[PDB]
């Protein structure tokens, strides 16, 4: 089965840092765009961060942007979201998936397969 | 920001139907819609990879369309394993990804 | 004058089918596309479709697909509407009108001009 | 798919006096709402295509106005040509709806 | 950039570029405006105006008459005809009067205007509107009583600068039969096609490479004239959207692998030369020389001109001895001594009877290099030399690494009959 | 239109065209007069005549200077040099000085004569005057004593424009050696072109045609340079003569028919596909990519790019399993899945690992395709995706129908050994 | 010429052609000097100088952004790919700073230079001045207090024709991304290229062949773009070096020979055919369809596009029935009638079918053509029909001879399988 | 053999009507343009009317023209004439010929082979 898989979420203080590290297993991790997608528990999908294929590219939401830092490593086959000064309101599940995009008439990834999910809380 | 409807609901086999709206930088800037399911505590499940599009596992009664600010998603033959939340998703000229606000249907 | 000279009036049993027809004249008939809509008496305006003359593509509402479909022949400047198994609830007028584009593009299109509706009656 | 609503579902009304007929869509349709003049038995007229436009040949006093999700329609000063039914349609999307008609009726 | 030489199979991949995949088309629909030009006249014979006059009233009229395995010619014929038939499906919705007229009637209050086409499809459209503004607010109000030697000689001159772009735009379609093979700057100027791809629903990550890479987009896109509609002329550019980027690319390049079996020559070349990416969890092999142009690390090709191969295509790199996976070849009795120069060395092929030595131009002969296949990293040498014919190896710097191991062409036997073949499986050439 | 889909070979036949085949050529020898610019001079120095008078004469200097089975390169190979060999052949006759003489002494007293060379071919020939009249009854009036730097400014706006003809022609001609590939404006006017077929020896038939699809006739003709004389310049419009009319003519076009057993693949390609026609109860093959164009039903090709062929290899396209014809094939263990694009539809190969799908831009994923060959007609959707590759059908409408047959990858074995195999005969592919 | 017709091949082999084999570059480093253009700006609006001046800036801004077996596809790949990596060598070592510097500073006081790079070339260098010298010395003085509608129309006019050449050398460059396939008259005047020739270091001999054939020169060589520094444009031309010259060189060209067996056609085509030469005691093989060019008894061919070829394979000329040199063929069931026109006559192939005539215009039809190659000299009628089609022969007139002998397809058996074969050696077809 | 049949030839009043067909066999008939050919008895040859192969063009001679109808089948490998308002000076005999040009140095069509001829007698 073509998988993802969240690890390194839990719980910090408000200032905290913390590095989100999911695995990617089953399919050709180096020709995919990767996502980090959160989710504040009673709310919607945020979109967090991309990278793209060979890591030429990333972009962050506002929230993210500064605080944030998406890297992957192509041969380990791992996404990985380090997030410095962590808020109440980061409080959220966190997913990776993987971004694809037709490219007929517009680029916009859709994201096809999604991770478990870890979460994260942030509180004192 | 996208914009959806919070819930929607329908008896079994009716047909329901979820809005999505959005504005010159996303859905009117020419950015396709996409559609995706998530049952309670799942990770979301893609529905339409596209406008219109359904990849493999995503029964036929599930359809998509987009007219330009808007977009749409109708399940016809409503059934108890469609009780999920759905959100549309597209792209902001500025503000990079975007999510619909998201639809619970209750079945 | 733009004139739509539409068929005269038919009757037919629930389950068969019918087909419709529409003269154009008085316009370039392959430069604007003609819609198909329909009155059931007692009740609102609903709209068939559409078929674009010049290279007969067509777009067909989501309660007639597979049911209707439209045709022309560019040298009789003649339109068709098919419209197969018929149930009751299809005793209706069915009306030929021709579209005009807004500024914003012919997807966003009204329609002009219209011919005499074609009653149709569906019966035992 | 956008419900288009029209009111009064009738207008008794008397020559020379100011009919005003007022449509509401369900989502803003910009400006992109047609009005349609049909007397009966006779096919409809196109009057206004974008809300505020006029057609070419119709009489002068037809007023259409409004934008986003509530429109009217104005006649300035009715004359005995004008008894008849009237629709809005909505251009935004396919299908393309309609409102489900108003007369304007002598008093 | 990474090269590996591949001594099983004299042969080099070269790694480390970046996909820019076209997936898609972008359409700016122009409308050019000439004006009232055929309304005017002149009666005075010998003018300079007359002279441009007729000359914008002919370059009109001539334009209202024009209206639009060996995997490599396979490919690069497909991806033809997928661009001209796309391109003519939107042209085709343009067409119609309905459509030009709300083109035309946007494009009166605004320059620049965006149209949804009844079909679905969402196009930019612009204006260039300066001809006719030169023909009624100038040039009309200057031919009076249709006079035309005037003294005002500015008219004359500032008249055939403002004419000059639509005399270009209708000699490259009527040369092009309407279908022009690369976007002219008189068809789209710079001001346009950064305004368009300002204009274009993509991410900025392509916006930022599509306007350094301007002469790329540039090249990839083309042209279609929809028509001529009374004074104005209705042509369409498109634009390539890069849908897929910053992919694994690479490039296979090879030579002759010969051995000396009776003291007969048995030779291979590998046939599955050229480009290859990774698209989306596939491989996809780019077959012919005529579309994936390369700058720097980046590698633009049409998507239309892949062809699909199976992952385990790579095991004809690594290991393609032990693969049971139908790497192709040709093979035979045909030693061609050769230089296959690649991006960070040569493959040398020399065979008996032909001298081949490497050189720098201040060294002088630095090596004379053994009968069989060298890879020459072009930190080796200024020059590799055959038959005195001399080559030049690139500047470019990068890694050169070398997957040891003795050649097919010596290690398997070549096969009784038939030795000669072209384009066939290993397996075939080789007991 | 009509398209048969050949499922016995996964090809389709798309009948209908109707030929335009060019037999012959027609001459028409342009005199283009310069006249005594380089006994011209001027004194001033800084002069805007000077410029343009001493690029009048370079122009004329340089020109002085200036003078003249894989069955697809072969086919075209053969209609090149045809084509050259017969417009120099007549070139060569047209060089005698008496002859030259001949054409410009008729030319002396009208703008249009027509001469029988002493070769027996007629020729017409045209006088290109305004610029020796620009040059003799003005300018050598106003460069009096030398004098160039005059205030009539007119005058070198006016040079400006008479001479630009004759640069270009020169530009064309130097560029390519003389032998031009394509007929420009500056060669020959649409006004001449227009008084070219009035003259030709042709029926009214090719009259209207070649009046309609001027652009075809100025594509398919080219220019040959015969020299500078006393300051006149001679060269040569060669028009193509379109003797076959009207004949059917059709296209083929094919994909990979593979079919797997004990999980491994045969597959078969035609090989002949391309364009074919009827002449004098020949069938001609035209296997150039470049030669035959289309426009509507008319198709247009060089006859000496045919290649004959049997009329029986119309049996490879109704009985390619049981005919004794040696129908051409490419064969082997290659299943390459692709889209080829035909007249009415698409080709659609899809195969183990590859997805394939068809869909319209608003319903979306019409089906999925099954693993094979499928024609996939353009009315039934809007798309076909390979790989995620998205490639757009046509829009012209027309018959389409389906030959069924069981695949011949199918119904025969492939040959154990040699199993691949490039441009062979069908009975040696499969046993 | 002399050409000997090869009867046991269906072959010919013309001779007495004179090598001119392009061997090495030599550089012309042009520097184009523009000016401070950016600095004038207008305030008038409208204005003829404000519209060349905003067209002068505009190319420059966007020239700052431009930067740059089946041997034929190999052959012509290592031309290709040698000539611009030669070239780009040279642009890197230029392109520095202080060897710029060094070229710009050698211009100031003259407008030719000789360097000596750094990586030891030496190369030619020329100023384009006549622009600057515009710009600074009559437009500044024009453009007062930032005034552009000046009356002195005679500036506008002006302006207009010295920046001609900048705006062109832009327009090949951006249209080629920085390396143009032709040196153009924009690149390089006649009177730089004559000057350019003059310094070359070569002999007398190449002196006199690369006046007189200038325009071969000329297409032979390249420019690549160095880039734009400030208020200039740096570009190279690269001109050939014809290291080679008087050797012998000969052209095979061959028509499909073919035999009935039990009735069936055995055939078989050499497939060796195109250009060979003899360079310092090797032959050398220049399969490169596009790259030997001939001018009378001259034959232009690139060296880097040659494969060197045995001695021996002579031996397919003179014996091919009897050698054991592998000569190249293809072979089959395949009797292709075709014209094979050539230097001194044409190869006349027809077969069961076909018709074969040939005629003269005066005479009609000379003999009708026996089944087999006819090797038709060009002494023995104008013209070749087949089918009908009309081929037309040389008037050039040499030596013609015929080596008799029976044919191969003739006097050995075809293979029982494969039978068709392509690209092989002979002892493959035939037992 | 290759051989082109005349028939329906026969007697007819003035202002009469005749309809000639000419069989074509032995070759691809589809390949040819085909003419009708006349003779006057005791006079030569005049060309009547050519159509070509896939009857795109027709052409008539002034006699003929408006008056006569050419046209072809070439499934059943057929040609044919109607000749309305006949006369007197249309008394001839009506050969088919199959037209060929080699189109080298001009298009004239020379006709090939020829048919029987039938016999057209126009007299009260
Ligand atoms: C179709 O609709 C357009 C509007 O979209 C109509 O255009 C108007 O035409 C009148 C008369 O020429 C002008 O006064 C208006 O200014 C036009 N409107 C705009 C927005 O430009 C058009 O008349 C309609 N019919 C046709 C056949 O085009
Ligand atoms: C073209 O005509 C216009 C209009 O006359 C000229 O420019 C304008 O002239 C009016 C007076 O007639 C002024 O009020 C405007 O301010 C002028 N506009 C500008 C931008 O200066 C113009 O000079 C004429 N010639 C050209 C080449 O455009
Ligand atoms: C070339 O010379 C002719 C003849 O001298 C000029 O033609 C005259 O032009 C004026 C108008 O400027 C007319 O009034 C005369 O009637 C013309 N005469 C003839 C005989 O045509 C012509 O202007 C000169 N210049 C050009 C560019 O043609
Ligand atoms: C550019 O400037 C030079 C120098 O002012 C001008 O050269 C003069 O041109 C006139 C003729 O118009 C001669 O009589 C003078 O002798 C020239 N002087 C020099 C120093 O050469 C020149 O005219 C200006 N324009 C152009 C286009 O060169």
């Amino acid at each position: 089965e073509v998988q993802l898989v969240e690890s390194g979420g839990g719980l910090v203080k408000p200032g905290g840092s913390l590095r989100l590290s999911c695995a990617a297993s089953g399919f050709t991790f180096s020709s995919y765009s990767m996502n980090w997608v959160r989710q504040a528990p009673g709310k919607g999908l945020e979109w967090v961060s991309s990278i793209s294929a060979s890591s030429s590219y990333s972009d962050y939401a506002d929230s993210a942007k500064g605080r944030f830092t998406i890297s992957r490593d192509n041969a380990k086959t791992s996404l990985f979201l380090q997030m410095n000064s962590l808020r109440a309101e980061d409080t959220a599940i966190y997913f990776c998936a993987r971004a694809r995009a037709t490219g007929y008439s517009s680029i916009t990834p859709y994201f096809d397969i999604w991770g478990q999910g870890t979460l994260v809380t942030v509180s004192s | 920001v996208v914009t959806q409807p919070p819930s929607v609901s329908g008896a079994p086999g009716q047909r329901v139907t979820i809005s999505c709206t959005g504005s010159s930088s996303n859905i009117g800037a020419g950015y396709d819609v996409h559609w995706y399911q998530q049952l309670p505590g799942t990770a979301p499940k893609l529905l339409i990879y596209d406008n219109n599009n359904r990849p493999s596992g995503v029964p036929d009664r599930f359809s998509a369309s987009k007219s330009g600010t808007s977009a749409s998603l109708a399940i016809t033959g409503l059934q108890a394993e469609d009780e999920a939340d759905y959100y549309c998703q597209s792209y902001d000229r500025s503000l990079s990804g975007v999510f619909g606000t998201g639809t619970k249907v209750t079945v | 004058q733009v004139r739509l000279e539409q068929s005269g009036a038919d009757v037919k049993k629930p389950g068969a089918s019918v087909r419709v027809s529409c003269k154009a004249s008085g316009y370039t008939f392959n430069g604007y596309y003609i819609h198909w809509v329909r009155q059931a008496p007692g009740q609102g305006l609903e709209w068939m479709g559409w078929i674009n003359p010049y290279t007969g593509e067509t777009n067909y509402a989501q309660t007639f697909r597979g049911r209707v479909t439209l045709t022309r022949d560019t040298s009789l400047k003649t339109l068709h509407l098919d419209l197969i198994s018929l149930r009751s609830g299809d005793t209706a007028i069915y009306y030929c009108a021709r579209g005009n584009c807004s500024i914003s593009g012919c997807y966003y299109s009204w329609l002009d001009h219209w011919g005499q509706g074609t009653l149709v009656t569906v019966s035992s | 798919d956008i419900q288009m609503t029209q009111s009064p579902s009738t207008l008794s009304a008397s020559v020379g006096d100011r009919v005003t007929i007022t449509c509401r869509a369900s989502q803003s349709i910009n400006t992109w709402l047609a009005w349609y003049q049909q007397k009966p038995g006779k096919a409809p007229k196109l009057l206004i295509y974008e809300a505020s436009s006029l057609e070419r040949g119709v009489p002068s006093r037809f007023s259409g106005s409004g934008s986003g999700t509530g429109f009217t329609l104005t006649i300035s000063s009715l004359q005995p040509d004008d008894f008849a039914t009237y629709f809005c349609q909505q251009y935004n999307t396919y299908p393309r709806t309609f409102g489900q008609g108003t007369k304007v009726e002598i008093k | 950039l990474k090269e590996s030489y591949l001594e099983e199979s004299c042969s080099t991949i070269t790694e480390g570029y970046l996909s820019v995949l076209r997936t898609g088309w972008y359409t700016n629909v122009f409308t050019l405006e000439v004006g009232d030009v055929e309304n005017l006249t002149c009666a005075d014979g010998p003018s300079l105006i007359k002279t441009e006059l007729d000359l914008t009233k002919s370059a009109l009229r001539e334009l209202r008459t024009v209206s639009a395995f060996v995997l490599g010619a396979i490919a690069c014929g497909v991806a033809t005809a997928a661009a001209v038939t796309a391109g003519v499906a939107i042209a085709k919705c343009i067409r119609l009067e309905s459509e030009v007229t709300a083109i035309k009637n946007c494009l009166k209050k605004t320059n620049e205007c965006v149209s949804t086409l009844g079909c679905g499809v969402r196009v930019l459209a612009t204006a260039v509107r300066e001809l006719k503004d030169f023909v009624s607010k100038n040039l009309t109000r200057a031919i009076n009583k249709n006079k035309c030697d005037i003294p005002d000689l500015k008219m004359a001159v500032s008249f055939s600068q403002f004419n000059r772009r639509f005399l270009n735009v209708v000699r490259q379609f009527s040369d092009n039969a309407g279908i022009t093979p690369a976007i002219s700057k008189d068809l789209m100027t710079d001001a346009e096609l950064a305004r368009a791809i300002s204009n274009m629903p993509t991410s900025a990550g392509q916006i930022k490479l599509m306007l350094e890479n301007r002469a790329m987009v540039r090249r990839k896109g083309f042209g279609i004239l929809i028509g001529v509609y009374g004074s104005s002329v209705i042509y369409m550019v498109q634009l390539p959207i890069f849908g897929v980027i910053d992919t694994p690319c690479w490039i296979v390049k090879a030579a002759p692998s010969c051995s000396e079996k009776k003291g007969n020559y048995a030779c291979l070349l590998r046939e599955d030369q050229g480009w290859y990416c990774q698209n989306a969890g596939s491989t996809v092999y780019y077959p012919c020389e005529k579309d994936c142009e390369t700058r720097g690390d980046h590698v633009f090709c049409d998507t239309a001109a892949g062809i699909n191969v199976a992952e385990q295509s790579k095991e004809c790199n690594i290991n393609i001895s032990t693969t049971n996976y139908p790497c192709k070849v040709s093979c035979g009795r045909h030693p061609i001594s050769m230089v296959a120069l690649s991006p960070l060395g040569a493959l040398v092929a020399c065979y008996k009877g032909v001298s081949c030595s490497i050189g720098s131009n201040r060294v002088g002969i630095i090596k004379q290099l053994n009968k069989g296949c060298s890879y020459i990293t072009n930190q080796d040498a200024d020059t590799v030399t055959i038959d005195n014919t001399v080559y030049q190896l690139s500047k470019v710097e990068g890694e050169q690494h070398v997957i040891k191991g003795r050649p097919v062409s010596s290690s398997f036997d070549p096969v009784k009959f038939p030795q000669d073949q072209f384009n066939v499986a290993l397996d075939q050439c080789f007991e």
